[PDB]
């Protein structure tokens, strides 16, 4: 039983291989050979030479055939690289195969490869190679940075496990305005981030890209800013009160007070690393070491005095 | 999300260890069939843990040279196994484990230096091969191949500094290219990077280290990137690139030490993925590696940017300055 279908595919294995090497030292570039890496590269995408071996062929197919004929033989493998997405989703070669399919086209059809994307991604919201993908086809069809930014929202009310939407979305935020983050826009952002750590407060996600926006932007605060973050930071003790293991919460309101005022909230400061410490004691000498840093630029401002 | 941990192993066996990957490899086996497309690294993945445990003689030098030699292609670039086809990841190795042997005059030395110089494209970045596919984790394998070669120079470094510049993302991480999200394999490979080429000052300390300290899951296991499980590969890249950028003490380490040797097999040797999962080379490696760097007396000291023995590395006069 166990040992029965274990060896009867390793057999099948070893003969398929080693016909493959034999026809390519031999220079037979043909569809036996695809027939062949057909069956080894459906178990095995992650062995390259054979992926290797496949674009041998096409390229050569391609100077002995009718571009109908290669049509007909370009379409076949980009079915057959779907077949194998589905089997092994994260498999470096299959996606790198279907880039070098694609960029060689005459016309390619990207909208469509848009598409799959999508279907990828409600698949696995978080997989990499395929946002890295769907980043490719949005650049080979010119696609405007707003609209993979209208993309993103969806993704992120729609639900959860959003790390990947929020990283292109501080890929695309710059892009929607080249500097070498206006207040505006980043008004915008702080609003949508905390809606998402209010909805999921154990949603990590929200929390990183929240952190970036305080420093994206100091007493250069206008009212609306202060304002803001102000109640940003009633908000959190609110969530503090009734999440009070939320660790992130408690983070957020230590880095909010020094983003108002670091002398006004030292002593709220030093009390919310204590609080801190003791629900996230696994992170003690970062916090430490976090609050050293601050304890010094509160150094730093008080001499600045008369 | 992480490993509830069971009542695994609290111990060091370097016994068995050394026994599993002296032994590994006798010839009908499975899954040593169906990894020959990484076999290169697999051997690299065998010497470096023996040589750290002191028993690199149990395995079979001279055999091994011959191999190697038999792996180099015309272009001068190095596959995983003969037949197959020559890569950055299998050259890296090779240039690892003829370091190991002190025999890089086994390889036409010249060869490989123009093959990795080759790969280069005009944004600084490095293809895998000649199919084009370009990977920070390939700008690591080339600077890391030249260094152990003293021909770092051979490349376009400022070039190649700034293409890994780019993949620098608002978390302090790094990603495979530009644009892509953060994760703990890109970062070892650019920090590594940064650290060969002296610019780790261009590095975020605090930033990265703090994402990166909080890829520990309550288990004490490590993780790659959020929402995913523990196991023993990411401990390995997340704690040495930690150690590279001054940061190891941002990680609970007796936590750390307890997951990875939860991930044992008593009864085998070698280490898994996670606890009670099976066993192999590769997690065998960085399983020791960590607990290495975590301070463990019974094996060697291993760098965090070459994953080899410092002392093989002190012998080259090979040895880049990490933060602090
Ligand atoms: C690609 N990958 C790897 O583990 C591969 C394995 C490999 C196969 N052949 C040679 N190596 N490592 C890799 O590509 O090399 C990076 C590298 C090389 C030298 C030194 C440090 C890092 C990782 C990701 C990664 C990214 C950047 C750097 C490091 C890792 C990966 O995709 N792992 C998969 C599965 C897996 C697990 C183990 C393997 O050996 C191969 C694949 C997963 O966890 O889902
Ligand atoms: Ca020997
Ligand atoms: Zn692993």
């Amino acid at each position: 039983a166990k040992r029965l279908e274990r060896e009867q595919k390793l057999k099948l294995y070893q003969s398929a291989t080693q016909a493959v090497f034999q026809k390519r030292q031999a220079g037979e570039l043909d569809e036996s050979v695809l027939e062949l890496t057909s069956q080894i590269l459906g178990a095995n995408p992650d062995f390259a030479t054979l992926w290797n071996c496949r674009r041998e062929v096409l390229q050569h197919l391609e100077t002995e055939k009718s571009p109908e004929e290669s049509a007909a033989l370009v379409k076949a493998e980009l079915g057959f690289l779907e077949s194998c997405l589905r089997v092994n989703p994260k498999s470096y070669g299959t996606w790198h195969h279907r880039c070098w399919l694609l960029s060689r086209l005459p016309e390619p059809n990207w909208a469509r490869e848009l598409e799959l994307c999508a279907r990828f991604l409600e698949a696995d919201e978080r997989n990499f190679h395929c946002w890295d993908y769907r980043r490719f086809v949005a650049a080979q069809a010119a696609v405007a940075p707003a609209e993979e930014l209208a993309f993103t929202d969806s993704l992120i009310t729609r639900n959860f496990s959003n790390y990947s939407s929020w990283h292109y979305r501080s890929c695309l935020l710059p892009q929607l305005h080249p500097q070498p983050l206006p207040e505006n826009v980043l008004l915008k952002e702080l609003e949508l981030v905390q809606n998402a750590f209010f909805t999921d407060p154990n949603d990590q996600s929200a929390w990183f890209y929240h952190r970036w926006l305080l420093g994206a932007g100091r007493c250069e605060l206008s009212v609306e800013k202060s304002t803001v973050l102000q109640s940003e930071l009633e908000s959190c003790k609110e969530l503090q009160e009734l999440e009070p293991e939320n660790k992130w919460c408690l983070l957020t309101i230590i880095l909010l007070m020094r983003a108002l005022d670091p002398l006004l909230y030292e002593k709220e400061t030093l009390q919310y690393f204590s609080t801190l410490k003791a629900v996230d004691p696994m992170r003690a000498a970062y916090l430490d070491d976090l609050r050293s840093k601050f304890l010094l630029e509160n150094s730093v401002l008080k001499m600045e005095y008369a | 999300d992480v490993t509830i941990k069971s009542d695994a192993p609290d111990t060091l066996l370097l016994e068995k260890h050394a026994d599993y990957i002296a032994s590994y490899g006798s010839k009908d086996d499975y899954e040593y069939c169906m990894s020959e497309y990484l076999r290169m690294s697999g051997v690299y993945w065998g010497l470096t843990v023996m040589d750290l445990m002191g028993q690199l003689h149990r395995m079979n030098k001279e055999e091994i040279l011959v191999f190697i030699k038999s792996c180099q292609h015309e272009c001068g670039g190095v596959s995983a196994s003969i037949g197959h086809d020559p890569h950055l990841l299998y050259t890296l190795s090779a240039v690892q484990i003829l370091t190991l042997y002190d025999s890089i005059h086994v390889i036409n030395v010249d060869k490989v230096v123009a093959y990795v110089q080759s790969l280069q494209k005009e944004d600084g970045s490095f293809a895998g091969d000649i199919w084009g596919e370009i990977d920070t984790r390939f700008s690591f394998c080339a600077v890391a191949t030249l260094a152990l070669l003293g021909k770092l120079d051979a490349i376009n470094v400022e070039k190649a500094i700034e293409f890994v510049l780019s993949c620098m993302n608002f978390d302090g991480g790094f990603g495979c290219r530009p644009g892509s999200e953060s994760h703990a394999g890109q970062i070892y490979c650019c920090t590594g990077f940064l650290a060969i080429t002296s610019q780790l000052h261009q590095v975020n300390s605090d930033l990265l280290g703090w994402w990166l300290c909080e890829r520990q899951l309550p288990s004490g296991g490590l993780n790659g990137r959020p929402e995913k499980l523990p196991d023993v590969c990411y401990s390995w890249w997340v704690l040495a690139s930690l150690k590279i950028i001054g940061r190891l003490h941002w990680i609970d380490r007796e936590k750390l030490r307890s997951f990875i040797l939860a991930c044992q097999d008593e009864e085998t040797g070698g280490f898994a993925d996670r606890p009670g999962d099976m066993v192999d080379p590769f997690h065998t490696l960085f399983g020791i590696a960590g607990l290495s760097l975590l301070g463990e007396e019974q094996i060697k000291p291993v760098s965090p940017v070459f994953c080899m023995p410092e002392e093989v590395l002190q012998r080259v006069n090979v040895q880049p300055e990490l933060v602090s």
